[PDB]
């Protein structure tokens, strides 16, 4: 059951694994994000609602009045997308916000409602996204790239053993919010915790705790375990917990009930702990020596004196114990420390702590944040309260809170965006646990720790950024009176918001001009992920491990498509099936496996969730009921891969192309290519240039239709129907009544795009692919965009190729091309260019565009029309005039000489100067379009009037079509009702429509119904008259331009470029080269039938590169062309349709248990003949990336076409007629033409313009610059010993001015000799050094 | 401006053999210091070598 | 300069202005006999301004402009990879040079290269003017200028005359040893690509998949003789690193 | 709402400005007329004295290509007493044939003769045009064609062909070398009609991005911030007063501008006359009539017999209108003009009318017929 656009030409598929999930819409990532940004939200979680409710309500200091927000809305754009692109403006919509002002009375309880006034206010413009995920900013299409940044939350890291020379590892923990400051906890080489804020000066860790309402007793309670001391009047009989003794050796006699379980000099073992636990040993007799250095827990004071005995954080001593013994203290508390666990770190830091109370810590914090500034209590306390605990200054977001709680093992996902005491305490405890070997550090490259941020979120952030400034202005303004007449309209300004939005959309790092070589370039650009930009990494100070393929990239990021060079590893592409969470984490689909039966349930798993399961591969063979085959399957689990039993499997991949991007999925036989060559080919595939005609690959992968249709370059039927009108520039579809809305004429009109410029100055051109009267369905292809062929992606041409060396003309990646390739314009491209002439206004009068240029000949003005604008269709070269303009010179003193000049040669030649627009030198083409924009108030010229007439005719055409359909329907109804009254059949038919209007009847309801129908007819006529009037008004409206600008004229030129030596060609497998020669057709190798080859490639480039995919592609292309040749031979000698369909069914039935079923019994003979006519140049074939065709199937298909099974034939030398001594591999390969034309590379210079400061030649081809002769070339010349050549390079060719002039004069004079001097840059250096107060000079 | 970072009395003339006020011009006044403006009548390249 | 006939100040001018403002304010305060706690503050700010002018960012913090980036001091002009020494005095851009994409010529001899004639017409222009004036075709320089502009049929004969035994230097970047520059005798060809002898590619580390080369013209007699005797490809068959041949066959040969 | 542009020129830049460090501005060199002339001088087989004379000569060429000092000035400027004037004449003759031909000419007749000397002798009407230019070049300026015909002793057709050949030459040969690009002006205040009355508003091309560097000093720039605000306020107030007082100039063009001075605006805006003179200089406003400097609205006045005052610009416009529609057979003398303006209530003199006519660059009555 194939669609109409697919039934014309069906691609034979060699894949063998059934599909369980279709490829999604490829541009979801942009559309979903911007829809979240723009749509209304009942809550305030996303979009403009979240930004508005983040700021409003805004209230004054006195509380007397308040400004509040109610709702927002977006109006319809002024222009359409095509109009915006043509004119050069931004496609956007206006934002309207309903604010309200409330007044509170004074000397009243709370806020008394004196008056509330609500008003709608204009906030600015917001650019809108088109149907293809693009923005039209100033008439050019742009893409905003998604960003891969670090997720908010808490992250634990450690140095790898580098920060100190001792090899000890130092741990740290950072808190990363969405907005706010950074909070780092770090370990010192002396095991002292420290706290850092915003990478500032290191501070003691406990300063934060003391800033909070915390005391040393409470700190030690939080971070330490107690030890209880009872002095039972005999050697302080101690209580013991057995597990506390692990890792220790007895320092005394440890006994219970007179039995010493562990003696002095004996280490405590596990069995001794077992004995203690069994005996419940509590009373332990220890000497004073066991308490010689233990740290006291709390403060103790004698009950007699009452004075302080020992401070907190104090290690005991014999004298202190003796003193406290007589103080009547029997219960004492101490800390508990060890080495394998429960290490002392907080107590030592408290020892290093210089502060004592909360106020001192706050003052210290103020000193750290503000250096030298004399602090007070109020400023410090306010600053510390606002640093982390103010909603307006610190936000942790919702994803940040989720990650924070998930890191500390809390059962709640929700929370607040601010910190608290518990959060900091838990972070410190987790860091301590990791220090004690009771935790694991994070991995900052795991894709569970990296978040995706798209266009909507960035736009929301920028909008909030503008709203804060508007809020500040409102608060400053609202603090006054005069409220009896004030309205919110005079309260806010459009500039602080519209300026920010415009800046973000037009001048951000991630806002870029769209890549537009071909549809694949656009698709790749829109699915790109970047690690750079604001809030991201930098190209130099990024690292080495972030540029690496992490195991969690499987199914989420393509491991093959990345730009080689500086940005390798930092720019990535999305995978085919990859999605994002509601939090922004990439996830991928899997099939759930239950009871050993692979089901069809699809679950999207993220990197965190995926690591807990066992996931099979898509290569696994299954039965017909879903069960596996072998008792062992290859699976991934916990980041590795191995064999698992049939029952240990949890999931399974959906497809074999799940791990690649769109660009890499279009390479046939990818599994036979080395990864470097695959990367190079994937990059090269998206810089191909469209040609005059498209050509489907004839060896594909089955992904061509998806890329063709989801790119938006084609015309797609919105509703089903019949092609009522077809033309080279428009299509009109007559919609089925099953899909027509009530009360309308059902027609769809598509206006195709003809010869339009792209961002890369190439041609964009749509062509119809349907015929008159044929039926179409919803979603079918009606027109083909650039590089598309019947709805399939077609980036290149099918070339007949041979692999052999040919006299050294394919030496080292050179390409030998036939002359027949050039004769047929197979690689000919169209390039379009735009130029503009602006007639402005200046002080000495207005500039004028005219054809009467004072001092040019009649021949130069031959191609300008009566208005001074070049004709459409003219051929122009360098220096020709496109638009004629003059500029006023002003007025002079009017000496008698000037008066004589005015008298003789006319007064116009003395008032104006020639400032026309000319074709740049070295540029040709044909004028294909001129567009004129005139400011309002000024008068239109003949050219603009003709253009407006054309546009008005174009609009009137569609209006007339719809009106004609409705009129015909109404007249049909009128006549049908009229006959029923008793009117003659033939008389009514011969009566014209005007006569049908005027006719009488009986006095029944027939007359009333006829009157109603006539009134409806008149109303219809009036409505269409109104529509036409409005369209004419819009077309003929004047234009608003920048101040001073009076007129704008735009001219478009078009040229055709042909292939030539020096142009770059490539295949899809990383095999690039340069054309070296164009060979006459009778010099090319030919086979036994006299058929020559198109291209000869060197076979020595295959074995060292290991891109074996090209050889297999050549063999399969040969087979496909053989099938096409058989079909063509049958078609030429007209044979019966039965034989044709028999052979085509045989061709489609080939293969070893493929998944594609084609049945030709359900085809009519017309469909069979049309299909055979579409297959006569070769039957196209699809081979998926990792589910392709085997060698046996290729050999079978070769046998079907009566071709040698080895793929190698006998060739002959065209120059001598002699047979080459070995068989040669001849086939068909898909070649591309890359945008590296030699026309844009060649450059030369003898003398030109120089820099003003250094007096050296400038750089670049566009400036007619010179070539740089750097240090390494100087070293080479020194190594040779060529002193005079070097002195020529340094002096008389760069910056010795007198030497320059004298050398030129000598060369023209025939005397090759130089008189060198001193370069100017050395004098500049002397001046710059003397400007530093240093006396440097030449001498003697 | 006068006595500024680009003064013509200090660093020289901005045009070949022309003073700032315009009284003295052309090659026949070379080396003359105009009394009205104080600008020497010389080449304009001396602005590359006067500190 | 900007649009509308207005100018914007550069970094050195900004630093000079700040120094002058501080100096004027300090002078006025000192003449006015202000209290010491103010003249000392002005003196400190003047010292900071002078330090910023001489070497910005070395002491304290770099003062930034409108683009939130530090200004360029005099030391910045002097030093670095973008300073005078490394950017202008040790390497520089030159006249009489071009560049283009390289193709292969299997018919060439070891001392020959293939040069497009449009590049040659641009590179050898004063030689063409001299030869045109020498043989009476042009009496003045402007006549020769017009004749070369029109590309008449005789200027191609002149061009073939001037390039007959005049070598050119071919260079491919990066230049890792001295064999990255070599001298050849040009053969005028059509097209826009430079033809290169197959036996020298290994010396250049070059291949015909998109590489480009620069071409330079030696002017004086000493330079031409140095090209013929020191740098020509026929004098460079042995490596200078070791004693092995470098111009050796490979691949198809 | 501020008007949004319905058309524009798409910006020339097509890059992503990725690089975070770009060098300092240096500029390029330009080739003017004199650069080209000196380049041709160097490549000419002169001598040392000849090259010095050529340098002095090329120094005196102006933008139009005409010599601006007599040859005696050049001979004096050489500074050597052996050199005569004929050597200077020979060097000048050689220079005058440089490209473009006719450059460095003493006057128009010399330039035209130089250009005609280069045409081949087979050009048809060469001798006649040469005679016209050499002998009678002002009779052509008077468009006489009859006295010139009475002197040249020629028929009508030959004279017409000679005149057409003469007018096909180039009167300003040195303007071919175009080193300049048309520079423009940016209006600072825009005047538009709201509610039938003209109101002014500042142009939004400026830089209003109020920002501070709180990361690290900015106290001095805090004063410049409000200095800019003061500048904007004073400009807006002065322009608003000017437009409010001149509500009739925009509606009906000239002939209705009022005779205002600096003191009036100074009294209106409460500022010194010097401040008004400073603000309203080299600052422009854009109106649906054109771009005008603020100084354009200040003008003198003459006594009106009705008891009022008439601006000088209004009288200039009236003189222009009257002269534009004079009698083609016999034009109007300024005595007639002072009479016509007298009856309207404008009491001006006759020499004042002549001065106004001179400022407008209008030939006298005898030359307008
Ligand atoms: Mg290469
Ligand atoms: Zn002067």
């Amino acid at each position: 059951v194939y669609s109409y656009t697919e039934k014309k030409r069906i691609r034979k598929d060699f894949g063998k694994r059934p599909q369980v999930l279709d490829v999604p819409y490829l541009l979801s990532i942009q559309l979903d994000s911007f829809q979240k940004f723009i749509e209304q939200d009942p809550e305030g979680q996303y979009g403009l609602e979240a930004a508005f409710r983040s700021v409003f309500p805004i209230q004054s200091y006195s509380g007397n009045s308040e400004l509040q927000y109610v709702s927002y809305r977006l109006g319809e754009p002024v222009f359409d997308v095509q109009e915006c692109q043509i004119r050069g403006v931004t496609y956007s919509a206006p934002l309207r916000v309903k604010l309200r002002l409330v007044i509170y009375e004074r000397e009243a309880p709370e806020g008394t409602v004196k008056d509330i006034k609500e008003q709608e206010v204009y906030m600015g413009e917001i650019p809108l996204m088109t149907d293809n995920g693009t923005f039209v900013i100033n008439g050019t299409e742009r893409v905003i790239v998604s960003q891969l940044h670090r997720s908010p939350g808490v992250f634990f890291d450690s140095d790898k053993g580098k920060t100190h020379s001792s090899g000890k590892v130092l741990y740290n923990a950072r808190i990363i919010p969405y907005r706010g400051s950074w909070l780092d906890f770090e370990f010192d080489p002396k095991d002292n915790l420290f706290v850092r804020i915003d990478r500032r000066r290191k501070l003691p860790a406990t300063i934060i705790l003391r800033a909070l309402n915390y005391t040393t007793e409470q700190i030690l309670d939080l971070f330490f375990e107690k030890v209880i001391f009872e002095i039972r009047d005999n050697k302080l009989q101690m209580e013991l917990v057995p597990e506390r003794l692990r890792g220790e050796t007895a320092s005394f006699d440890i006994e219970a009930n007179g039995k010493v379980y562990v003696e002095k000099g004996r280490r405590i073992t596990a069995r001794h702990i077992r004995q203690l636990e069994k005996d419940d040993v509590k009373l332990i007799e220890v000497p004073v020596e066991y308490i010689a250095g233990k740290v006291v827990a709390k403060d103790y004071i004698d009950e007699s004196t009452g004075e302080l005995i020992c401070a907190a954080n104090m290690e005991l001593s014999l004298d202190l114990l003796a003193k406290l013994s007589q103080s009547g203290h029997k219960r004492i508390e101490t800390l508990f420390t060890n080495d394998l666990d429960h290490g002392p770190y907080i107590s030592e830091t408290l020892r290093v702590d210089p502060t004592n109370d909360r106020l001192s810590a706050l003052v210290e914090i103020y000193r750290m944040m503000r250096p030298g500034e004399p602090p007070t209590r109020e400023a410090a306390e306010s600053l510390f309260e606002n640093l982390f605990f103010s909603e307006d200054r610190y936000d942790l977001s919702a994803v940040g809170r989720m990650k924070f709680n998930r890191s500390l093992l809390r059962e709640e996902i929700e929370g607040s965006g601010i910190l608290s005491k518990d959060d900091i305490i838990d972070v410190m405890k987790k860091l301590i646990d990791i220090r004690n070997g009771k935790g694991e550090v994070d991995d900052i490259d795991h894709l569970g720790n990296r978040r995706i941020r798209s266009v909507g979120e960035m736009a929301e952030n920028q909008f909030r950024v503008g709203l804060v400034r508007v809020e500040r202005a409102v608060k400053e303004r609202l603090s006054l009176g005069d409220l009896d007449t004030l309205m919110p309209q005079d309260m806010i300004n459009a500039k602080p918001i519209s300026a920010a939005v415009k800046e973000f959309f037009g001048s951000s790092q991630l806002s870029q001009f769209m890549d537009q070589n071909n549809p694949l370039s656009e698709i790749t650009h829109k699915r790109r992920i970047s690690a750079l930009g604001p809030g991201g990494l930098t190209r130099e100070r990024a690292g080495f491990e972030v540029r690496d393929v992490h195991p969690t990239h499987y199914g989420r990021v393509c491991p093959i498509e990345t730009p080689e060079g500086p940005n390798i590893g930092l720019i990535n592409s999305l995978s085919v099936y990859a999605q994002t969470n509601e939090y922004g984490f990439l996830e991928t689909p899997y099939r759930k496996v239950t009871d050993g039966v692979v089901t069809d349930e699809i679950h999207y798993l993220s990197a965190i969730e995926e690591g807990n399961y066992v996931i099979a591969q898509a290569n696994s063979n299954l039965d017909e009921e879903g069960h596996f085959v072998e008792d062992l399957v290859t699976c991934r689990s916990k980041g590795e891969s191995s064999l698992f039993s049939r029952d240990q499997v949890d999931y399974m991949d959906v497809s074999t192309q799940q791990v690649v991007s769109v660009g890499a999925s279009l390479i046939p036989f990818l599994e036979h290519d080395d990864a470097n060559r695959a990367l190079m080919g994937a990059n090269m595939q998206r810089q191909a240039v469209p040609t005059l005609r498209a050509d489907k690959p004839l060896v594909g992968t089955g992904m061509e239709r998806a890329v063709a249709v989801d790119s938006g370059v084609t015309a797609v039927a919105k509703r089903g129907g019949v092609v009522q009108y077809v033309d080279a520039s428009r299509i009109v579809i007559k919609v089925n009544e099953d899909e027509m809305y009530p009360g309308e004429a059902g027609i769809d009109i598509y206006n195709l795009t003809k010869y339009t410029r792209s961002n890369q100055n190439t041609c964009i051109n749509q062509m119809p692919c349907v015929s008159l009267g044929e039926p179409v369905e919803r979603g079918d292809v009606l027109a083909d965009g650039p590089s598309t062929d019947l709805g399939e992606l077609a980036l290149g041409q099918n070339m007949r190729v041979a692999f052999m060396p040919w006299n050294g003309y394919n030496f080292e990646d050179s390409i030998l091309v036939s002359e027949r390739v050039v004769q047929e314009d197979r690689f000919t491209t169209i390039h379009i260019q735009e130029l503009a002439c602006v007639s402005r206004d200046t002080k000495l009068g207005p500039e004028e565009i005219t054809a009467d240029i004072p001092n040019v000949g009649e021949a130069a003005l031959s191609k300008l029309d009566e208005s001074g604008i070049v004709y459409i269709g003219a051929e122009v070269t360098g220096g020709d005039i496109l638009v004629g303009k003059v500029t006023p010179k002003g007025e002079t003193q009017l000496t008698p000489e000037e008066k004589l000049l005015r008298a003789i040669f006319g007064e116009k030649a003395s008032d104006v100067k020639d400032s026309s627009l000319r074709v740049p030198n070295g540029v040709s083409g044909t004028v294909i379009d001129v567009q004129v924009f005139t400011r309002d108030g000024v008068e239109k010229d003949k050219r603009a009037l003709e253009i407006e007439e054309m546009q008005l005719k174009q609009a009137k055409k569609d209006l007339s079509e719809e009106l004609q359909i409705l009129e015909a329907g109404l007249f049909s109804r009128i006549r049908a009702v009229l006959v029923a009254g008793g009117v003659e059949a033939e008389k009514l038919d011969k009566l014209p429509r005007d006569r049908w209007l005027e006719l009488g009847l009986t006095d029944e309801e027939k007359q009333n119904q006829l009157e109603q129908l006539a009134e409806q007819y008149d109303e219809l006529k009036h409505e269409f008259e109104k529509k036409l009037e409005a369209k004419r008004r819009k077309i003929t409206q004047g234009d608003d331009l920048a101040p001073g600008v009076l007129k704008i004229v735009k001219v478009y030129l078009a040229v055709k470029r042909r292939i030539q030596p020096g142009d770059k060609m490539a295949g899809r497998h990383g095999n690039k080269g340069v054309i070296s020669k164009i060979n006459p057709i009778e010099d090319m190798p030919y086979d036994e039938n006299g058929t020559p080859v198109d291209i000869v490639l060197n076979p020595l480039g295959v074995p060292s590169r290991m891109n074996i995919g090209q050889i297999l592609e050549t063999h399969l292309g040969m087979a496909a062309k053989g099938i096409g040749d058989k079909i063509n031979a049958m078609l030429k000698q007209q044979q019966e349709v039965a034989k044709l369909r028999e052979f085509i069914q045989r061709a489609y039935d080939l293969g070893a248990d493929v998944r594609q079923k084609v049945d030709l019994s359900t085809f009519s003979d017309e469909e069979v003949m049309r299909l055979a006519e579409n297959l006569r140049k070769g039957m196209p074939i699809a081979t998926p990336v990792f589910d392709g065709a085997k060698e046996a199937e290729i050999k079978e298909l070769l046998k079907l076409g009566d071709l040698p099974t080895s793929g190698q034939i006998r060739l002959y030398d065209g120059r001598t007629g002699e047979q080459f001594e070995r068989p040669v591999t001849v086939g068909y390969m898909y070649m591309l033409k890359l945008n590296h034309l030699v026309d844009d590379k060649m450059h030369a210079r003898s003398t030109g313009s120089y820099s003003l400061v250094t007096q050296q030649p400038l750089g670049g081809k566009a400036q007619f610059g010179g070539q740089r002769f750097g240090e390494m070339e100087v070293w080479a010349l020194e190594a040779y010993g060529a002193a005079y050549t070097l002195q020529e390079m340094l002096t008389v060719k760069s910056d010795d001015v007198n030497g320059r002039t004298k050398m030129y004069k000598n060369i023209v004079d025939g005397n090759h000799q130089m008189e060198p001097g001193m370069p100017e840059s050395f004098n500049v250096l002397l001046k710059e050094i003397r400007s530093l107060g240093i006396n440097i000079e030449l001498e003697d | 401006e006068r006595d500024g970072l680009f003064c013509a009395r200090i660093f020289g003339p901005v045009k070949d053999y022309e003073c700032l006020c315009g009284k003295y011009k052309r090659l026949k006044h070379r080396g003359v210091i105009c009394e009205k403006c104080g600008v020497e009548v010389t080449q304009t390249k001396v602005r590359r070598e006067r500190m | 300069p900007l649009d509308g006939g207005r100018f914007a100040t550069s970094d050195l001018n900004d630093l000079y202005r700040r120094v002058i403002n501080r100096n004027n304010r300090l002078k006025r305060l000192l003449d006015l006999a202000a209290p010491d706690i103010i003249v000392r503050n002005e003196k400190r700010m003047l010292q900071e301004a002078v330090d910023a002018l001489l070497d910005n960012g070395r002491r304290g913090r770099a003062i930034t402009g409108s683009n939130k980036r530090p200004l360029k001091s005099l030391a910045d002009m002097i030093k670095g990879k973008q300073g005078r020494f490394r950017q202008n005095l040790l390497g520089k851009r030159v006249d009489y040079s071009g560049r283009s994409v390289i193709t292969v010529g299997p018919y060439l001899r070891l001392h020959q290269c293939g040069l497009p004639k449009k590049m040659a017409l641009e590179l050898f222009k004063p030689f063409i003017y001299g030869k045109l004036e020498l043989r009476g075709l042009a009496t003045t320089i402007k006549a020769a200028k017009k004749m070369v502009e029109r590309e008449e049929a005789v200027v191609w004969d002149i061009l073939d005359e001037v390039i007959r035994e005049h070598p050119v230097l071919l260079n491919r970047a990066p230049t890792l040893h001295r064999l990255g520059i070599q001298a050849f005798e040009p053969v005028l060809i059509e097209g826009k690509a430079i033809q290169l002898h197959p036996l020298v590619c290994a010396a250049y580390n070059a291949d015909f998949d998109g590489d480009q080369m620069a071409v330079h013209v030696p002017l004086t007699l000493e330079a031409q003789l140095e090209a013929r005797a020191l740098m020509m490809s026929t004098n460079n068959i042995l490596s200078p690193a070791n004693g092995e041949p470098i111009i050796v066959p490979s691949q198809d040969v | 709402w501020d008007t949004i542009y319905t058309a524009g020129t798409p910006s020339g830049t097509s890059g992503d400005y990725i690089d975070d460090e770009l060098p300092v501005y240096q500029g390029e060199t330009t080739q003017t007329l004199q650069d080209y002339l000196m380049w041709q001088v160097e490549l000419t087989p002169f001598s040392d004295t000849d090259r010095a004379i050529a340098t002095s000569i090329v120094d005196a060429v102006d933008e139009t290509g005409y010599l601006t000092v007599p040859l005696e000035d050049i001979l004096e400027s050489i500074g050597d007493e052996e050199i005569d004037i004929d050597e200077v004449e020979a060097v000048l003759k050689r220079i005058q044939r440089f490209d473009p031909v006719g450059v460095a000419a003493k006057d128009l007749r010399d330039c035209l003769l130089i250009q005609l000397s280069q045409f081949d002798k087979t050009t048809p009407w060469l001798e006649e045009a040469r005679l016209i230019i050499s002998d009678h070049l002002d009779l052509l300026a008077n468009h006489d064609f009859r006295t010139l015909m009475r002197v040249t002793r020629l028929k009508e057709d030959v004279l017409k062909e000679a005149v057409n050949l003469i007018q096909s030459l180039d009167p300003r040969p040195g303007q071919s070398i175009q080193t300049g690009e048309p520079e423009y002006v940016i209006p600072d205040v825009l005047v538009r009609k709201h509610n039938g009355h003209w109101t002014v508003e500042l142009n939004s091309d400026s830089i209003p991005r109020l920002q501070i560097n709180q990361h690290y000093n900015l106290q001095d720039a805090k004063w410049l911030i409000k200095s800019l605000e003061s500048r904007n306020d004073t400009l807006l107030r002065v322009s608003r007063c000017i437009v409010e007082q001149q509500q009739a100039f925009f509606e009906q063009g000239e002939e209705y501008m009022k005779p205002m001075v600096l003191a009036d605006i100074a009294q209106a805006v409460e500022m010194h006359e010097s401040t008004i003179s400073r603000v309203t200089t080299q600052k422009y406003l854009h109106s649906p009539r054109g771009i005008f400097e603020l100084k354009y609205f200040f003008s003198s006045h003459v006594n009106t017999e009705g008891g009022g005052e008439a601006s000088s610009t209004a009288i200039r416009a009236l003189v222009k209108k009257l002269i534009a529609a004079e009698n083609p057979a016999k034009p109007l003398s300024d005595s007639k003009l002072t009479s016509l303006l007298s009856e309207q209530g404008i009491m001006v003199a006759r020499r004042t009318v002549a001065k106004y006519r001179e400022s407008l660059s209008i030939p006298p009555s005898n030359q307008r017929k």
